[PDB]
């Protein structure tokens, strides 16, 4: 994606990939509090970004 | 309603630090002390016993 | 901050909160793990 681009060029990546596992575990927890098993489709696409 | 040992120790504590705090000054108590004298109140009494005394004057 | 930082009241609750003992009147206190709901997620 363009995210990944810009956040090259522009220096730091390492922020988009701590805002990315920041997401990741939010997501996660919410999977976990209703109770759910297969990860959604953009966990997964987080999970391949990072 | 209950008294436990836990009831009965945070009590007297809490008296304790209550009286301590007040002998240094870090407590100010004007509601309580104003509301347990009720300066209305003394009013209010005085008068009532101003008119029961004269009540009993008169009736001789 | 200036003046006195307690201001004890005729409440009880708030003048047991100020001086420290808030809990001190409960018989347990409050957890997580005894709602059935966080027992059927675990």
């Amino acid at each position: 994606g363009d995210d990944e681009i810009e956040n090259f060029r522009n220096g730091t990546p390492d922020k988009l990939v701590s805002d990315s596992l920041l997401k990741l575990k939010r997501l996660r927890k919410e999977r976990i509090l209703n109770k759910v098993l297969k990860p959604t489709t953009e966990e997964r696409e987080l999970y391949f970004k990072v | 309603n209950n008294v436990t040992l836990k009831n009965l120790t945070a009590f007297q504590l809490l008296s304790q630090r209550e009286n301590i705090c007040e002998l240094l000054n870090l407590v100010e108590s004007t509601e309580r002390h104003n509301s347990i004298i009720n300066p209305e109140r003394q009013r209010m009494s005085l008068e009532e016993m101003k008119k029961m005394l004269d009540a009993l004057k008169n009736e001789r | 901050s200036e003046k006195k930082p307690i201001k004890i009241s005729a409440d009880f609750n708030a003048k047991a909160k100020s001086l420290g003992l808030e809990s001190k009147f409960s018989n347990a206190t409050k957890t997580a793990l005894g709602d059935p709901d966080t027992e059927i997620r675990i």
